[PDB]
């Protein structure tokens, strides 16, 4: 059972081939691609949300 | 009294006051020496996590015309070791009558805020004390022995689990055998 | 609070755990001595019937 | 849900009813099935706990140390010999044996590794140019013609599988088939050797699986060599049958269970608690 | 059969010798409807946390005794979260389960009536005098009826003839109630559900109900058997709620 | 607009010049679900009884003033019936709601970061020297961070500029916030989940957060003004529960 | 878009209108989300800059060092003995420890590597013949049996992971899963160990994790020589929660989180600037 | 002739390939993913059921 993903090129042959060996999941390779974000816990913490352009008080 | 078969023995015998205390442990069944030692405490030093309830089966070994009560309490390790009959009554419980059924099963439920708890006890996941009050006392009728014999069988539920293989600290040797 | 008596006890007996002062509910204690057999009980206690007192039944004795 | 996975805690409520949970009769010689939902309040808790630890594969399924051979390559005793040998027998270590004694029967597949570390005799002076020296393991089955010295043709493995090693490289791994005549490898024989209940007592007459002999290959060492073969037994596709309580005492004997008697637990000072 | 098993909380009560249940007036202890309620707050339910077999403190059967009341919810009122409920509170309505326990023996015999008597308002020893509110009802030891008529100057009548109340004793069996008998039974089981005129009250100011065990037949044996048999009593909550939280009384 | 009313409980809070509600990290405080549970005994669920507006005293805003810490819930423990549903349960889990609230003037001026710091482990004043436990959070009153650096024996580390816990001041903006700034705003409200890496754990021996609020810039007015501006605290629980009863505690 | 790409800029002109992305408030707790079109004119540029080297993965995905384990041949003390000991703990280098403080907690699968480096002890003379030196390295679990001396059977790893390893080959490795009791690594834990508030302070009490005993396989040299055992863990398929601020002041000791104060940052000499 | 199965990884690119080398079956890995277990042989060994709700006696 191979997985036939994509490789990390640049943005102006390119995939690669893994074979998990070993029967846990903790002998795995590096989760490396994983690009998913949600900065607006962070950001806006908020009850009441605030419009950028209307005043915020 | 390990030297003889009486360290299995509880004794209870006909009492002047109730609410005295029957038996007492610390709930650690991989290094309190009550419960270190036994089935469940040779398979359990194996390893170094476990999770689940237990449970804590008795078993009146006296005549068949005394009659007592009793109540075998658990609680969670907060406040300390229940001090009396009043302090225990408030965790966990359960009252033990003695009739044709000559067994009451307690069934020491599994309240934690961790999912594991480690096999040698660390302060961090501390998991109880085990009780036993006189409930009313032991009334016999004449022409019979006051010193009777109550037997404690220990087991885990369908929930027990454990953890993270060790060796035990029980068999150890110097030299090779020959 | 009133105070039960000492009291004057016992023969052929001891006394197991002596407080100086006995109050409302607290029972005395008495084992006969090695070499006598029991006459009843042990342990009486205080009661309250009018604003002294007293205490509640007779003391024990023992035979050998 | 799936395999070994543990049971949860169904919902209850309090009841008052003829039912009897908690009640039984030990006198059965059956241990009771109480859910802690049976004698108090408990929620719908859902466990993920799965029982992979336990299983026979996952516990004994782990390397295990069963013998220290000691050889050389100068003769000074017959305990320090040219070669070796070693009876082969899972009771000489104190940790394997008690986990192999947890079960009567047992039925596994084996793989063995040797962790051969040489090292330097002490002497007047030391320095020497040597070749990596390379070790020679004969198993000898039961009935076959041993060796008895080095520089004999009975070394020649004509039919018995050896391994060879030059020092440096990785520790050598074979494994074996299950190597018994009955049906179980029988940790336990109450009964004697000959018929008229006599001969040797136990498990000694059963334990019929060869010997396993080591020796250099290199001929000379300008200043001698003291070798040491730890050997590294590992059991897999196991099944195990009719489980022993598990040893309270400690060994003595590596043939017998003698034993001294000892208590069955360690002593408090009473039996009751005190605080408040 | 004569086995039953009851679970409230997290503490369950198993009997081997049983009669049966007596459910009060032939009601089983529920919650306040939203039509019988009068406080427009909204009211405090903890299931678990009080509903619960609390037990109290064992008296002695004598041979020469006379019998025992105790005053709900006032007999309660340091045990667990109902005592620290019954403080924050000002209201409070409630159901009771009983469980009054006593084994002897085979070789013994002796008979207990076990009652719940809804509101025994008690009469004086000495008239005119109006007595102590300590001498009806102790935080957590019984009382103990007399075996004569008192003469106390601030206490209850106590002659255990009267029952207290100033009625004939034995006219107290159509108060829900059951019988120890030595014989056969062993524990008395009542299921009281809440009995007063308002749906809640306050706790402190007023004993809802009382049970009183009284020995009609009284307990003989042999010399040479178990001269202490003991009687525990374990009542448990059930159906609590309360309402108005202010700060802690009772004052 | 700015005004927004909070009721929980039987206690209501009103505000006229209320900036926004800062819900922790986007989480609204709910109840353990069935699958992330661990105990396998049922929770008590008290609700309208503990989730209420529980207000600690005021504190005094000085000219030379530098901060004050609260530790929660250990701050909340003699504060009605959580104090006592505290005592008498091993777990606890609960998000709470918190309340700053501080009116000056038009004419002072002033600005505070209000901050609620889940697991503020605290530095020692003086090294290999275990500091009190009462050093770090007293009961009821707030604790204070000192001007300049601590040289207690033993204490916490004190300098506000290091906030305690060894990082910059500055950079505790992640932590869920607000401000409260003389010019604009009057009162700062955040509502924090329940934030722990155990479903339930005890309440007295680990402190889930720490609200620390601190003058950036100082209280600053007229000679002739009103010297004296308190701030108070009004922090209710919200979705409370509690698990494993036994007896009081704590020790 | 892809993902983890970074958002470009719109087009915009010049505006006279009431919305005012400029003006907001800090006491709301709310960082503002104004774009750099929202307050000049700016074209249409189009970003194609990947946020890769970011995520936790990227992050903390580098093996840093943790212990610094020295033991030697021939005993001269018990800080350099014929074993040694270390309590597993990610608190005693100043690199990883500071990106782990990063998080309030973290749950994380690690791999570990060992950098074993032999080096001959200074002596009188050195010649000698060695043979390649075998290392041994056990993982006691929380609670196991440790080993008092050399030369004891607890060494035996009956059922403990041990790897073996002799010189020359490259470093040993081997992967452990996320090894708490409960759902994440409390890196900060502000409490106490005991019920009673007392005992010990801190993330002490969380920590048990287990030893890690290194000793040398080979019994003997001819001159002794001291080996260093470097640590090397790696965290690999890691979540991460509650992120902290980072910490300003160096650190102290590898249980506590005791410092010295300092100032916020490095000071200058004046507030503004000056030049024509 | 490839076999693929699941890895063990834990309950809130999972799977691996083993092919077997030798010849025989005592050269296999180990066969650490088998959980059935039937514990009713030694806690209920009785020869009349016994319901836990009603009496044992
Ligand atoms: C090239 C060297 C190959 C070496 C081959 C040796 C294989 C023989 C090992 C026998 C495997 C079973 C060991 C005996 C176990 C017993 O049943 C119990 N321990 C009873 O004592
Ligand atoms: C054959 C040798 C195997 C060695 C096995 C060792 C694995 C145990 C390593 C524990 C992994 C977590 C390390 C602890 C991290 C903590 O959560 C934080 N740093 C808190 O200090
Ligand atoms: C762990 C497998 C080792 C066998 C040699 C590598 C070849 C594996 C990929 C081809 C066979 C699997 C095909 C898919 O699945
Ligand atoms: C033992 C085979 C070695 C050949 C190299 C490994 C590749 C084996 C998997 C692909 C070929 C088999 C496909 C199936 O069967």
């Amino acid at each position: 059972g191979a997985q036939v993903s994509t490789q990390k090129t640049g943005a102006h042959i390119i995939h690669y081939t893994n074979i998990n060996y070993y029967k846990d999941s903790a002998s795995n390779s590096l989760n490396r691609q994983d690009f998913t974000q949600d900065p607006s816990k962070f950001t806006e913490p908020v009850k009441d949300v605030m419009i950028k352009t209307l005043p915020a008080l | 009294h390990v030297n003889s078969m009486e360290a299995y023995r509880i004794p209870v015998r006909p009492q002047t006051s109730s609410g005295e205390q029957v038996f007492g442990f610390q709930l650690q069944p991989g290094h309190d020496s009550v419960l270190k030692h036994t089935l469940l405490g040779e398979i359990l030093n194996y390893y170094a996590n476990w999770s689940g309830s237990m449970k804590l089966t008795f078993m009146y070994c006296g005549a068949a015309m005394a009659t007592g009560k009793f109540l075998i309490a658990y609680s969670p390790p907060g406040a300390g070791v229940p001090g009396s009959r009043r302090d225990a009554m408030l965790g966990t419980h359960v009252i033990w009558d003695v009739g044709l059924q000559s067994s009451c099963v307690l069934c020491v439920p599994w309240i934690s805020q961790t999912n594991y708890r480690y096999v040698t006890s660390d302060a961090y996941t501390d998991a109880g004390y085990i009780t036993c009050w006189y409930q009313t006392s032991i009334v016999t009728p004449p022409d019979i022995p006051t010193t009777s014999t109550i037997l404690c069988f220990v087991s885990a539920c369908n929930d027990f689990s454990v953890r993270l293989l060790r060796d035990t600290p029980f068999i150890t040797q110097q030299a090779l055998f020959q | 609070e009133i105070y039960c008596p000492a009291p004057p006890q016992i023969d052929n007996g001891i006394i197991q755990g002596e407080r100086d002062h006995y109050g409302y509910r607290q029972s005395v204690t008495y084992a006969c001595n090695k070499g006598f057999t029991m006459i009843g009980e042990h342990s009486i206690y205080c009661t309250v019937n009018n604003d002294e007192g007293e205490w509640s039944g007779p003391p024990p004795e023992c035979r050998g | 849900r799936a395999v070994g996975r543990v049971a949860d805690t169904v919902a209850s409520g309090p009841v008052n009813t003829e039912q009897i949970p908690a009640l039984t009769a030990v006198e059965t010689g059956h241990t009771s099935q109480v859910v802690p939902s049976d004698t108090m309040q408990t929620r719908h808790v859902i466990n993920y706990h799965t029982r992979s630890e336990s299983s026979i594969e996952n516990f004994m399924g782990r390397a295990a140390c069963v013998y220290i051979a000691q050889y050389a390559t100068e003769k000074v005793n017959d305990e320090l010999d040219r070669y070796t040998n070693w009876e082969i027998t899972t009771r000489q270590v104190a940790q394997l044996r008690r986990k192999l004694e947890m079960f009567t029967y047992m039925r596994f597949d084996l793989e063995i590794t040797f962790v051969i570390t040489s090292s330097q005799r002490t002497s007047t002076t030391y320095a020497s140019d040597s070749p990596p020296l390379t070790h020679q393991v004969m198993y000898v089955p039961p009935g076959g013609p041993i060796p008895k010295s080095y520089e004999d043709f009975a070394w020649q493995t004509s039919t018995n599988p050896s391994v060879f090693w030059t020092e440096g490289n990785a520790p050598p791994r074979m494994s074996i088939p299950f190597m018994s005549v009955g049906n179980a490898y029988c940790n336990f024989y109450d009964g004697w050797s000959h018929f008229s209940q006599s001969g040797v007592y136990g498990y000694t007459t059963l334990n019929n699986m060869g010997h396993l002999y080591f020796r250099h290959v290199n001929k000379s060492t300008a200043y001698p060599v003291n070798s040491v073969a730890r050997v590294y037994f590992k059991p897999k596709h196991v099944k195990a049958w009719v489980p022993r309580a598990p040893r309270l005492c400690p060994y003595l004997k590596a043939r017998n269970v003698n034993f001294n008697v000892q208590g069955v637990t360690e002593s408090r000072n009473k039996i009751t608690l005190d605080r408040s | 059969d004569r086995v039953r098993s009851i679970t409230l909380g997290n503490s369950t009560i198993t009997t081997q010798e049983c009669a049966n249940v007596v459910v009060g007036y032939g009601v089983w202890p529920t919650y306040l409807s939203d039509h019988e309620a009068t406080a427009v707050d909204q009211p405090t339910q903890p299931d678990v946390a009080t509903c619960r077999f609390y037990t109290l403190e064992s008296v002695k059967w004598e041979s020469s005794s006379a019998g025992w009341w105790w005053k709900f919810p006032e007999a309660l009122s340091d045990m667990g979260l109902f005592g620290q409920n019954m403080q924050y509170h000002y209201l409070g309505r409630t159901g009771y389960t009983i469980h009054v326990q006593c084994n002897a023996s085979k070789f013994h015999q002796g008979c207990l009536l076990v009652v719940c008597v809804p509101e025994a308002e008690m009469g004086a020893a000495t008239t005119d005098h109006a007595f102590n509110h300590t001498k009806l009802s102790n935080i957590g030891q019984a009382m103990e009826f007399s075996a004569k008529k008192s003469t106390d100057q601030t206490g209850p009548q106590t002659a255990v003839h009267n029952a207290g109340m100033g009625v004939a004793v034995g006219n107290l069996t159509i108060f829900p109630h059951q019988w120890i008998n030595l014989r056969t039974n062993n524990s008395a089981t009542i299921v009281m559900p809440y009995i007063n005129s308002v749906p809640m009250d306050n706790m402190y100011r007023h004993y809802n109900f009382t049970l009183m065990v009284i020995p009609f037949a009284k307990l003989e044996h042999s010399p040479q058997a178990s001269t202490y048999v003991p009687i525990t009593v374990t009542v448990a909550p059930m159906c609590a709620e309360y309402n108005g939280l202010r700060l802690a009384g009772h004052q």
